[PDB]
This record gives structure tokens, sequence and C-alpha cells, in this order.
């Protein structure tokens, strides 16, 4: 496998976004991973709504800006035979009325691959090798609101209680040593102005830091 | 817990007592109505870009209310804002996202 792995410098990831109030998360991670797989699939990178997954996906266990999965999200995208765009389906990170329409569908899945859980090198080798993966992950830490740079380590993360969807675009080290300082390369979804320009770096193979490898999935596509 | 979800319920805190004191003129604005003191008994957390409390307070004659406080992200450089409260609640009533 690949020393450093960064999808964004193959075209696989769109711009960060920013979900603001609501506890939607999961669609995020979600459209972040099936924007990287269809990405794949095609060459053409195409932003994807979360707004469709807020409103439409209760049926597969989903609760808008209260919560949801993101394996619920892919589900619900295989059920439904589609989602839309950003462009069609724009955001407003409140809970409406569900406008999916077919014709403007741009993405599918078949349903969605389970990484072995709490398995970082299981999560190394579908990052190495798939795109993008959908994680979830400590994240309700003092410590992570204020990060701003380097390799995020919390002595006090949980590997379980997981309260918060992102997607992991990579993975490497700071320094000279490919085993010292490794990081998974995290993707969130609170704007670029937060962290290193959106994104964050989280301490890996350092025992399943924050659950990044507890409960990870991709769509498949 | 799930992503985006509300935490399991906690017993109160100064902290939280705090944010209820420098959020009560907020919902005294919504409600038109004032209030003696607010007890903060119990809170949930939601994180978001940000921080949402969902407080069960007390106005000391048994009627209770939910309180839906958000706290923003280091960088914004805003002040804590009541974004949500629901009126005539139980004691024993859950707290819920809404």
């Amino acid at each position: 496998l690949p020393k450093s792995v960064d999808w964004r410098k193959k075209g696989y990831v769109t711009p960060v976004k920013n979900q603001k109030q609501c506890g939607s998360c999961w669609a995020f991670s979600a459209t972040g991973a099936l924007e990287g797989q269809m990405f794949r699939k095609t060459g053409k990178l195409v932003s994807l709504s979360e707004q469709n997954l807020v409103d439409c996906s209760r049926p597969q266990g989903n609760q808008g800006c209260n919560g949801g999965f993101m394996a619920r999200a892919f589900q619900y995208v295989k059920e439904n035979g589609g989602l839309d765009s950003e462009e069609s389906y724009p955001y407003v990170a409140v809970d409406e009325i569900c406008k999916y329409r077919p014709e403007n569908s741009v993405a599918q899945d078949t349903g969605f691959t389970v990484v072995a859980p709490g398995k970082e090198k299981a999560l190394m080798k579908a990052v190495a090798t798939v795109g993008p993966i959908s994680v979830a992950m400590d994240a309700g830490h003092s410590s992570f609101q204020f990060y701003k740079s380097g390799i995020y380590f919390e002595p006090d993360c949980s590997s379980k209680n997981l309260d918060h969807g992102v997607l992991v675009v990579g993975y490497g080290f700071e320094g000279a040593n490919s085993d010292n300082s490794k990081y998974w390369l995290v993707k969130n979804s609170w704007g670029p102005e937060w962290g290193s320009n959106g994104y964050v770096k989280i301490a890996k193979d350092k025992n399943n830091h924050c659950g990044i490898a507890t409960a990870a999935s991709y769509p498949n596509v | 817990m799930i992503p985006g979800g509300l935490s399991e319920a906690k017993p109160a805190t100064p902290e939280i007592q705090e944010i209820v004191d420098k959020v009560k003129p907020q919902l005294e604005e919504k409600t038109n109505e004032t209030y003696g003191k607010l007890e903060a008994v119990q809170y949930k957390t939601q994180v978001v870009a940000g921080t949402n409390y969902y407080i069960k307070v007390r106005a000391g004659d048994n009627k209770y209310m939910h309180l839906k406080v958000f706290k923003s992200l280091p960088g914004q450089n805003e002040d804590l804002v009541l974004t949500g409260y629901q009126v005539d609640k139980n004691k024993d009533d859950e707290l819920t996202g809404f």
C-alpha cells in the first residue's frame, strides 16, 4: 500500500461544505463518499444533495437534522434508484418535504460495503484502493472544536461513542519517517474556516483513535 | 449515540446553569412573559458545526421548559443563541431534538 494517499489530488473531492446548525453530518459524509465513487466511475466530479438525504431518507432509518448514518443514506440511494445534485436540490439545514426528482438524479449505488469494525489496517486498505471513505468519530471534545493544525490526538477520545460522521480522503505521516506521526486526512463539514481549511489530521494507528475505524463504510457503485 | 444525534441526558452543571442565565433575556423576548430564576435541571448536547444544547429548566412554579441553545465554533465570534424553545413541559419529559 502507498505510504501516503490524498484523493483530493486525483479530483475525487468537492470543496468543503457547511452543515450549519443541523445534525446532518451523516449526509455530508455520505455524499462525500458517493462523490468520490461516482468520480471513480465516470471521471466527473458532481456535488451531491445532502438536503435530498435529509428530507427523504427517514424510511431507511435516518432522522434528518436529528442524526443518521451514512450506511442508511447509501441504502436510501439504492432503494430510491438515485440522488439529486446539490445544484438541483440545495441545502437549507432544516428538515423539509422530500423533493427527490428522478430526472435530476446524478448518482446511484447498489448498496454499501462495511470496513472491518475497529481495524485501522482494513481502513487503510479501503482508503488506498477504493477512494474516500465514510467514517464516524468522537468529535464532541473542546480540543476538536479548537483544532487548527497538526495531528489531532485527544486522550479522552472514545473509540465507541461516535457523535459525528466525516470523510477520510487519505492518510500519511508528518516528518521523514513513514511510520512516525501517522495520520488520517479527514474532510469535515463545518466550512473551510474551521480547522485547516476545513480539514483535520487525526492520529493514525494509535489504537483506533476517536473511533475512526469503528464504523466506516463506502457506497458500492 | 449516532452521528448528529443527541447525547444521553446528564444532570445540569454550573456551566449549564450559566448558559441558561446568559440566554434568559432572549427567552423572555420570545414568550413575552418574564421569569424569576430558571433552574437548569438536565441537558443533552448535539454536535453540529458548533454545538446545540438542549436544556430542561424549571420555572419555579413546577413549570418546565425545554431550551435549544446554539454555541458557535471558535472562530465565528458569536455569543450563545437561543435557537428554539418549548413550553409547558413535564418534569420527566425526555429531551429530544427539535
